[PDB]
């Protein structure tokens, strides 16, 4: 018969379909890449536009002065998880006078996105996150799923045709650990580029960049601060 | 029985020029008849063009600051801009009023620059309500600083003098002066005097010694 | 855990039946037979109490529960759902006795119990009680006998049966009942009309008999029932 | 208290086959009288009166909230109300509001419908059943009426002679009180007929 | 808690180079009676903090327990963090302050001392949510007897050896024990350096009464 | 079987929201062009009889004295969002004592736009998603802006957008007429030209609504003689 | 099934509840975890699979601290594992407040089974797709090791395994004796079992996660130092060749 | 609490429950309205269903206030819920604002109240449409029609209920300003439109008028019969003097 | 604090002082005590500045919603009834608030005086505050319904001048507003020391 009408029905194979389907929302979305060095975490996301008249939609959200996320999926849901994180990090500053540890913030999202995945008539949030964060243990990338799992990453990418981007990250995983700042960002661009057709590439309207560092609170580079990091790239090989 | 308030002294002072806004204060944090500590600024930088002074009940001074700094962060997350001076002032009032039947016991003074780049000061009652002044003394030694200082800035009850605008150097030397004379006759002022100057170049921090008696 | 279902499970059918209350009646009519004879002097409630072995005990459970000091029940249907109504009735009785300082009349205690049974054919997620009650009682100088149906209606009888073979018992009573019967002689008529449906020999452990005269409801002790079965007193 | 605030006086007196219940009628705000006709006795089905003295507000609420709990009991069951019950129904309507009480003291005075046995009982303002067989009073002339009844009562009276006594004992009791008077009314229930006579008194 | 029951009296705190020192009587009074003659008013809170509390001992037993649970629950995650002293000191201000808005104040004065990240930290907390750091602290009656000795020494030598501090606190308990009614002979010194939290056990205080022979009328 | 209102399709998108998107393809047509001198919003007041009073069916509203809004789709749902925005810009002005930037009011009505709960929700939550598209077009401190908002609860800033039943034919015709030097008078004519193609009624001074918002003025809706004045040129 | 498996609230005409049995398969699709109770503590071994070079090694754990003196090792859908671990944490903190000592492991086992059971009775929920083992040492009760499955059943164990190769590893534990060894001796035999039952032809690689909790550490639960982990992996590669 | 989704989107972009509620209206008894320039007129079809009825319970023209009348069609039960909750609204607004309700405002509220039930849990959308007529505070006639969708438009003439499509066409060919010049000439326009749908007339036409700042007046059957005689004295020379 | 307001044939004068005291100590004497609710409703402060500023401003947020939903300015009569009903829920909590909604309507000049105690009266003259009793005197010997717009400015200045001269909690400078049927205009803002040398000699 059918086992895809609720999140509250196991399947005779031991898999729950309504949590698999959430996963497709994350691949329907736009590609993003994040990596870490040893002092810097960097998010670069591929913004995508609707027509030539519309503007490109924003894929990098400022969360606090040391966090930042890059969404991928249903954006309505992506702002219910952003307001719930902003609220955890204006709550810790309020109670302890310290910033929240990145790993600790992902624990709270892991609990709260687990609940609706075990409760009749609800649904899991159709949005995968990449959390860039810098605290005492240096930098971190986390990757959240609508399964409610999460992984502490060395560098990740989710969304459309991210299989290709992960290939590039598994070929240069050694360099990253010891790059300078400009060189790290360039790696992430070369990886983000491989998600497109070879019939185009990155411009200043397709990419935004989010850096969080040892001495540098999370910043967003919009459309005209992307030129210093987009320049100094070679052209993609044919 | 149990008093939910106690007085803790502290004086703040704010002169609005036309290119700068000075927010001063003492740092003595007294309770009753002992001196808890000698080093506790009553001035907290908020954004780059805004300082706020808090004097009165250091229990509520402290809470109220973390509540401003948390809806101030909240605003930059929803609107994607920094919050102007006149915005904060209007917001501070709605926070104070939200506890009208068990209030914050806090004298506030926001000094900063509006959007013409000139000086702006807003003083508060403990229960809300603010106006727009060019100088307001607050706190325990508010009655020492009001009659003198408000002569020199406003030229009240003077006759046949020049109404020259305030130079950054004529004021700073004024502040240091009125405080030296209020720490002689008032018991809740002294130890040190922290001045905050707010121009569009940033926010400088001075310190001058007062009477340690 | 569930808040509960809110939607009703009793519901009309295109003909005009409340299919669920129809089936509840067929559970009743499968139960242990029971008869009631109002004796213009007292009421008698008898019911069969057959077990599947010698292992059970008969002084554990009873089918003649007292509700007050002059109101008894018997039933046929589902022994679980019966133990629920017995308990609710006792709280209604007491609640009533708490406010008016009288003991609940029997007319009253039938409407109140009826409504509870009615309420479970219009609330969420529940089924009707698979029970019918015989509620005798001796108030105000008279006797009374009523019968509450899983529907939530009731009827005041002078004799009746229910449960197994109640079509046979109801016509046996329609013939063998004469107003102004004595109370003693009703007991002979009760056990008698309970003997048609019954199968096997009668003993003092197989039938529960409970009278209800102006002295108050009670069970008859196993000894008194042994002298009614014989008929030697 | 705040039940001298409107005065009032009620007296019920058991005869031999009949029961009498009398009240005064002066509704006033402390000293200033507003009107001289203001009922403190209400019928509760024939051959059963309840009288309420004290704070005029709870007089009217108790009488209105008791008619709403009695009418709903006299329909849902067919039996007409029996006076020993009506007492406990009233004890329970006062005690329902234990904390923040009503400021009235009921005086129930009826005959049993099934028989004719007469019956009287008062209640404390929080709900206490005080059944006697002599005579009950509640009000602000409490002390005065006790005096008068304790000396004029007799164990068995006819219904003409009862009316003389309740009258004598209500006119002299209410005359020695400030905040009561202005004429008394007197029901005297018998098995067949309810007589209602108003006594000429002090319009002092 | 509009009236305390069994209270401790006074808690000394001083900074030195490489740690902090806390002191406190081991005494709990119930009126004038000294009813519980050996209690610990100083508790270890992980490896870089400790609290000394005067005031109602029953509200202290309750921080002692919630603050303890709040620490265990930090180390389960195993992510390496642990709370500074600067964190435990905030977190307490917020608790008092919020029990003051509901009118159920925790009737304690608290001294959080701790050493983390090569920095000394000395914290005070009132039953009102007054809160501050300073080089010297004293609560209750120590605010007027011991505070002037601790402070005199730090306005003419703003650093201290771990050996001058030990002595600066044993000279201040003696002055407290002379002039304060609710004080006791036996008292604890707690010392947080970079090696952890050490709780020196019941030390006594030698006195002298040379002046008992100079009164003659 | 039957699936509640919270169910992902194996595709990846929510059933109910996919259908709210089709509910627009029945609605009116609205074309907002955003320039450097202001935003102009034009829509067609689809009448159905001559008896119907053309002046009481407007689909441009004032959200504040600087933020117009033109919706197309199920106009009945719209009256719940719009009212919530007016309350939103006002609350905002009650606390900060400034105007709300047009970006931020779009964001507050988009949170509301996706949250419905068959079970485990309030008694006043919405059972289904809203069947509307909106075009907020205000002027604030970043200059004139225009935002498109769809029933999925997502919003993307624009330059020139058409929503409704004739979105495809109008959108292509916008890409050939819109350039960044366009003035507010050239834009109003560009609107009614493209609107005149896709209306299967006719252009008439009661069959359209035209309203602007300009940096120097408030939200101003065009009366009936100022519509006649721009239908001469078309 | 047709209506005999949509709900957790439906007995089958057999007597079985397919929704609880279906949750059991989610444990069968997860890697292995074994627990071995010696005579002075417990040792936990988790066959955590390394699936990419993109994950930071030593993360995405499956060994938790439910309390400072209790381990939990999970197998199954991780999302529910991190849900159970917070109900326990909550329960064992709760117990320390009201009774003022550490919660005995026999008890914590029952409370967390209770809470798992309550999720097999209603339509509003689905059973947990997660089995786990609780392990704790005291000096007043000994080493103890309980194991709870989706059904909500708990049992005591001397040695236990859960996951995709539960059959193979239970045999290799029965050859091993355990009622006489110390922790220092067992930890090597745990690692050894893991290598034998794991497939490097079904999985790229794996990382071996080991946990004390016993007389060595003073009743505390802690991971195994990096030094004794390298030795236990080196002793397992040699016994694997032989 | 019974929380369920009742109204949900068709995969086709519709909304079945509201499409269906507009089927319930279509089964109802026709009602028409025209606004004069000093008179507004509601007329509802079928008041005779026996010689046993009471003439105060069969009504389908009610008053919310003194400015505002309201006719309806569809489920008579649902309508008595809306009518009531409007009446209450009419006073709540007379309290907080001093002027009485205008006709636009009481509609906006009846609209929104139908729309709530089209988007809250458990509820089934109201099964009625409405003709609200009234005079503003300034003294102009207004006619409105609500839908079970929760939408509304002003009209000049309108009809709801069975045979509203026929009548709508009749009112487009017969409504100008040469019909509608005097008060009695407006009443006749309503009756000519109803007589198209009903079989008899003068015995099924229930009719009510409201004029300037007077209150509603239901016309007794003799006033309606007189006017239906006027239509037969006009049908003679509208064809014999055209020939 | 001394406000006063009277309607005459060309509209409504609203006139205030400007002092505001902490009891015995003059905190600020630049307090604008006339609250521009809208561009066509003035209000006044006369109780506690906190209490008026807030509730007052909240009546503005109410009257701007009303004006967008119904598409017409809100009556003066109506605005006063919002402000009675807001404040009447906090009766007994200790709010002070002596406000005078004042505007122009579909019934000409409208002037109401709302209290925190729950009063709501329309009149023709009012005075609210600590000097209110001094204003009634000099205002009512010169007041007629018919005046010139230059008579009226000079009656109000004078009648605030006389209040601030007897009373102690009044002083500062005299604001002066005049509500014409298109919106209110800010007439004058003369200091009270200046007015003293124009009236004495």
């Amino acid at each position: 018969n059918q086992y895809d009408n609720d999140v509250t029905v196991w399947s005779p194979q031991g898999r729950i379909h309504q949590i698999e389907y959430a996963m497709e929302a994350v691949k329907q979305g736009s590609a993003t890449v994040g990596l870490k060095s040893k002092t810097h975490a960097v998010l670069v996301a591929l913004k995508r536009a609707q027509s030539e008249l519309a503007a490109h939609q924003k894929k990098i959200l400022h969360v606090d002065n040391h966090i930042g996320i890059s969404i991928a999926g249903l954006t309505a849901d992506a702002r219910l998880l952003c307001n719930f994180m902003r609220q955890e990090c204006l709550d810790s500053r309020f109670v302890f006078d310290r910033p929240l540890p990145v790993s600790r913030l992902v624990s709270l999202i892991g609990s709260k996105t687990q609940i609706p995945t075990q409760r009749y008539g609800r649904r899991p949030y159709g949005v995968g996150l990449l959390i860039a964060g810098y605290d005492d243990m240096g930098p971190h990338i986390f990757q959240t799923c609508p399964s409610a799992n999460y992984f502490d990453c060395r560098a990740m990418s989710i969304g459309a045709r991210s299989q290709s981007a992960r290939t590039y990250l598994e070929r240069h995983m050694s360099e990253f650990m010891e790059c300078n700042l400009n060189e790290l960002v360039k790696h992430g661009l070369r990886a983000l580029r491989e998600t497109l057709p070879a019939e185009q590439d990155l411009t200043t309207k397709n990419v935004s960049i989010g850096i969080v560092g040892k001495d540098l609170e999370f910043t967003i580079y919009d459309d005209d601060d992307v030129s210093p990091f987009l320049e100094g790239l070679e052209e993609r090989p044919q | 029985r149990f008093s939910p308030y106690v007085f803790n002294g502290g004086t703040i002072l704010a002169i609005a020029g036309e290119d700068f806004a000075i927010v001063a204060s003492d740092t003595r944090l007294s309770e009753g008849f002992s001196i808890h500590t000698r080093d506790s600024p009553k001035c907290y930088k908020l954004t780059d063009k805004t300082v706020i002074g808090c004097s009165g009940f250091h229990g509520d001074c402290l809470t109220l600051t973390k509540i401003i700094e948390a809806r101030l962060k909240m605003y930059k997350h929803s609107n994607n801009k920094a919050m102007t001076t006149g915005a904060i002032a209007a917001m501070l009032s709605t926070i104070l009023y939200s506890r009208r039947f068990f209030p914050y016991y806090v004298y506030n003074i926001i000094g900063g620059l509006d959007e013409e780049g000139k000086g702006a000061v807003y003083s508060f009652d403990p229960v809300g309500s603010y106006q727009r002044d060019s100088f307001k003394a607050g706190g325990s030694a508010s009655a020492m600083l009001q009659p003198l200082l408000d002569n020199q800035v406003g030229f009240k009850n003077m006759q046949n003098v020049e109404h020259v605008p305030l130079s950054l150097d004529r004021a700073m030397r004024l502040v240091k002066d009125v405080f030296i004379s209020a720490a002689e006759r008032d018991v809740y002022t002294g130890d040190a005097l922290r001045i905050c100057i707010v121009t569009k170049e940033g926010i400088r921090e001075e310190t001058v010694s007062l009477r340690k008696d | 855990a569930e808040r509960g279902y809110s939607f009703s499970l009793t519901t009309f059918s295109p003909s005009g039946k409340l299919v669920q209350i129809e089936y509840a009646l067929a559970a009743v009519a499968g139960g242990a037979p029971s008869v009631g004879i109002k004796a213009a002097n007292g009421v008698v409630l008898a019911t069969e109490k057959k077990q599947k072995s010698i292992l059970y005990d008969e002084r554990s459970v009873h089918k003649v529960e007292p509700i007050t000091k002059h109101i008894g029940l018997v039933y046929s249907g589902m022994g679980p759902d019966y133990r629920v109504l017995v308990h609710r009735a006792r709280k209604l009785a007491q609640q009533y006795y708490l406010v008016y300082q009288e003991p609940i009349p029997t007319a009253q205690l039938v409407q109140r119990v009826a409504s509870v049974m009615q309420e479970y054919t219009q609330s969420g997620g529940v089924r009707p009680f698979g029970v019918s009650l015989l509620i005798c009682g001796w108030n105000e100088g008279r006797p009374y006998l009523f019968q509450s149906d899983p529907s939530g209606a009731y009827f005041a009888w002078k004799a009746t049966a229910m449960g197994k073979n109640y079509v046979n018992g109801k016509t046996f009573l329609e013939k063998r009942y004469n107003e102004d019967l004595e109370l003693e002689d009703a007991i002979h008529t009760a056990i008698l009309t309970l003997k048609e449906s019954f199968e096997g020999q009668m003993t003092e452990d197989n039938i529960e008999v409970g009278i209800c005269n102006e002295a108050g409801f009670r069970r008859l002790t196993p000894t008194e029932v042994k002298d009614y079965l014989a008929a030697i007193a | 208290s705040i039940m001298s605030y409107n005065g009032g006086a009620v007296m019920a007196m058991k005869g031999k086959n009949c029961v009498a219940i009398a009240a005064d009628r002066r509704f006033g705000i402390q000293a200033q009288m507003v009107t001289t006709d203001f009922q403190k006795i209400f019928p509760m089905g024939d051959r059963l009166y309840i009288g309420l003295a004290g704070l005029a507000t709870d007089v009217q609420t108790v009488a209105q909230r008791l008619k709403f709990r009695l009418n709903l009991y006299e329909l849902k069951e067919g039996r007409q109300i029996k006076p020993y019950t009506l007492m406990s129904m009233v004890a329970n309507l006062l005690y329902e509001k234990r904390f923040g009480p009503y400021y009235t003291e009921p005086v129930i005075a009826g005959l049993d419908p099934k028989t004719f046995k007469p019956f009287i009982c008062s209640l404390d303002l929080i709900g206490c059943p005080m059944v006697t067989d002599d005579f009950v009073v509640s009000g602000t002339c409490a002390e005065q009426m006790y005096g008068m009844c304790e000396s004029l009562w007799e164990p068995n009276m006819d219904p003409d002679h009862l009316f003389e006594t309740i009258s004598q004992a209500m006119l002299n009791a209410v005359d020695r009180d400030a905040v009561s008077g202005m004429g008394v009314i007197v029901h005297i229930i018998e098995k067949d007929k309810i007589t209602t006579r108003t006594l000429k008194a002090r319009m002092d | 808690t509009q009236n305390p029951m069994v209270t401790g009296t006074s808690v000394l705190g001083v900074k030195f180079e490489g740690g902090v020192v806390i002191a406190a009587d081991m005494l709990g009074s119930y009126g004038s009676l000294a009813r519980f003659r050996n209690i610990s008013r100083i508790m270890r809170v992980n490896n870089s903090t400790m609290l000394g509390a005067s005031g109602d001992y029953a509200d202290f037993q309750y921080l002692k327990q919630v603050l303890g649970q709040m620490v265990i629950d930090e180390e389960l995650l195993g992510d390496g963090h642990s709370y500074s002293p600067r964190a435990i000191h905030s977190w307490l201000t917020r608790a008092m302050y919020s029990r003051r808005s509901k009118m159920n104040p925790l009737w304690n004065t608290m001294v959080i001392g701790g050493y983390a990240d090569g920095e000394s930290f000395l914290g005070y907390v009132d039953m009102l949510g007054v809160a501050y750091e300073a080089p010297s602290l004293a609560t209750g009656y120590g605010a007027y007897l011991a505070q002037p000795l601790l402070r005199e020494v730090l306005e003419k030598q703003p650093v201290l050896s771990q050996t001058e501090a030990r002595d600066l606190v044993e000279r201040c308990m003696r002055v407290l024990y002379y002039r304060d009614a609710r004080s006791y002979n036996r008292f604890q010194i707690a010392t947080v350096t970079e090696k952890g939290v050490e709780i020196e056990g019941p030390l006594s205080t030698e006195t002298n009464w040379d002046i008992a022979h100079m009164i003659s009328g | 079987y039957d699936r509640g209102v919270n169910t992902f399709s194996p595709e990846g998108r929510l059933f109910q929201v996919e259908y709210a998107i089709e509910a627009i393809k029945l609605g009116s047509t609205a074309i907002g062009i955003q320039t450097s001198e202001g935003v102009c919003l034009a829509v067609e007041k689809r009448i159905t009889s001559p008896l119907m009073e053309p002046s009481s069916i407007e689909k441009i509203v004032e959200i504040d004295a600087h933020i117009g809004c033109a919706m197309s789709g199920l106009i009945a749902d719209a009256k719940t969002l719009i009212d919530k925005a007016r309350v939103e810009t006002q609350n905002h002005w009650f606390t900060y004592n400034e105007t709300m930037t047009v970006e931020s009011v779009t964001q507050a009505v988009s949170n509301l736009a996706l949250q419905f709960g068959e079970e485990d929700a309030d008694p006043g939550a919405m059972s289904r998603p809203f069947g509307v598209a909106l075009l907020f077009g205000g002027v604030d401190e970043k200059g004139p802006q225009l935002f498109h908002m769809d029933p999925s609860g997502t919003f993307v800033q624009c330059d020139a957008r058409a929503i409704g039943s004739a979105s495809e034919g109008a959108q292509s015709s916008l890409q050939e007429v819109y350039h960044k030097s366009m003035t507010l008078k050239e834009a109003i004519k560009s609107s009614l030209i493209i609107l005149k193609q896709v209306m299967e009624e006719k252009l008439n001074a009661t069959n359209i609504e035209l309203a602007t918002v300009q940096p120097g003025q408030n939200f101003h809706m065009f009366t009936k003689e100022e519509l006649e004045e721009v239908i001469k040129d078309i | 099934g047709t209506g005999y498996d949509l709900s957790a609230s439906t007995f089958s005409p057999d007597g079985r509840v397919f929704q609880v049995e279906y949750a059991m398969k989610a444990v069968e699709n997860s890697s292995t975890a074994i627990g071995i109770r010696c005579k002075d503590g417990v040792v936990f071994g988790v066959e955590k699979l390394v699936l990419s070079k993109l994950y930071e090694e030593g993360s995405n754990k499956r060994l938790f601290n439910v309390d400072r003196h209790v381990g939990m090792a999970v197998a199954g859908l991780l999302a529910d594992a991190r849900s159970l671990a917070d109900i326990a944490r909550e329960e064992a903190s709760n117990f320390r407040s009201n009774f003022g000592y550490n919660i005995p492991l026999k008890h914590l086992a029952d409370r967390v089974a209770m809470y798992v059971h309550a999720y097999t009775l209603y339509s509003a929920v689905r059973p947990f797709g997660c089995s786990f083992m609780l392990g704790s040492y005291s000096v007043n009760d000994g080493a103890q090791l309980y194991m709870i499955d989706p059904s909500g059943v708990s049992y005591g164990y001397w040695g236990c395994a859960i996951g995709k190769a539960r059959q193979a590893a239970k045999t290799e534990i029965e050859k091993l004796q355990m009622k006489e060894m110390t922790c220092r001796d067992i930890v090597k035999e745990v690692a050894k079992i893991i290598y034998i039952v794991h497939d490097e032809v079904k999985d790229k690689a794996f990382e071996l996660e080991l946990s004390w909790v016993g007389e060595l550490t003073n009743g505390r639960h802690e991971i195994v130092p990096k030094d004794i982990r390298e030795e236990a992996e080196k002793y397992a590669k040699e016994s694997l060749k032989e | 609490s019974y929380d369920r989704a009742i109204t949900v989107f068709s995969p086709d972009g519709h909304l079945f429950q509201v499409e269906y509620a507009q089927e319930a209206v279509k089964k109802g008894s026709t009602a028409v309205g025209v606004r004069g320039r000093d008179i507004v007129v509601l007329g509802v079809e079928k008041k005779s269903v026996a010689k046993l009825q009471d003439e105060r319970t069969v009504r389908k023209i009610c008053a919310l206030d003194d400015n505002v009348c309201m006719a309806f069609a569809g489920l008579t039960a649902d309508a008595r819920i809306v009518i009531n909750r409007a009446r209450v609204e009419c006073q709540s607004h007379r309290l907080t604002v001093e002027d009485p309700v205008t006709v636009e405002y009481i509609t906006r509220y009846i609209a929104s109240l139908k729309q709530r039930y089209t988007q809250s849990n458990g509820r089934r959308p109201f099964g009625i449409s409405a003709l609200i007529v009234g005079f503003d505070f300034d003294g102009t006639p207004r006619l409105y029609q609500t839908d079970p969708s929760g939408t509304y438009h002003a009209w000049k003439a309108n009809a709801i209920g069975r045979g509203a499509k026929s009548v709508r066409e009749f009112l487009e060919k017969n409504y100008t300003d040469e019909a509608i010049e005097t008060d009695d000439l407006t009443i006749k326009l309503v009756i000519k439109a109803l007589l198209e749908v009903v079989q008899s007339g003068g015995k099924n036409i229930e009719l009510a008028v409201m004029r300037r700042d007077q209150s509603l007046k239901i016309l007794n059957p003799e006033e309606i019969e007189k006017y239906v005689a006027e239509i037969e004295k006009e049908k003679e020379e509208n064809e014999k003097k055209k020939q | 604090t001394t406000t006063l307001a009277f309607k005459f044939r060309h509209g409504v004068i609203v006139a205030a002082d400007s002092r505001a005291t902490a009891g015995a100590y003059i905190a600020s004497q630049t307090v604008k005590k006339v609250i521009e609710i809208n561009p066509y409703l003035l209000g006044t402060m006369a109780g506690g500045a906190a209490d008026c500023s807030f509730w007052e401003r909240l009546l503005a947020r109410q009257c701007r919603i009303y004006e967008l939903r119904n598409k017409e300015r809100i009556s003066v009569a109506a605005a006063s009834k919002l402000l009675a009903n807001m404040v009447y829920q906090y009766k007994g909590m200790g709010l002070s608030m002596g406000t005078m909604i004042c505007g122009w309507d579909k019934r000409g000049p409208g002037l109401y005086y709302v209290d925190s105690e729950g009063n709501r009266i329309s009149g023709a003259t009012f005075s609210v505050g600590s000097g209110s009793v001094y204003a009634y005197g000099v205002m009512d010997r010169g007041y007629s319904y018919d005046l010139e717009v230059e008579q009226a400015y000079d009656l109000a200045r004078r009648a605030i001048y006389q209040a601030t001269y007897r009373d102690a909690y009044s002083g500062g400078a005299v604001n002066l507003y005049h509500v014409r049927e298109d919106g209110w205009i800010r007439v004058s803002s003369d200091n009270v020391a200046d007015l003293h040398e124009k009236y004495s000699g």
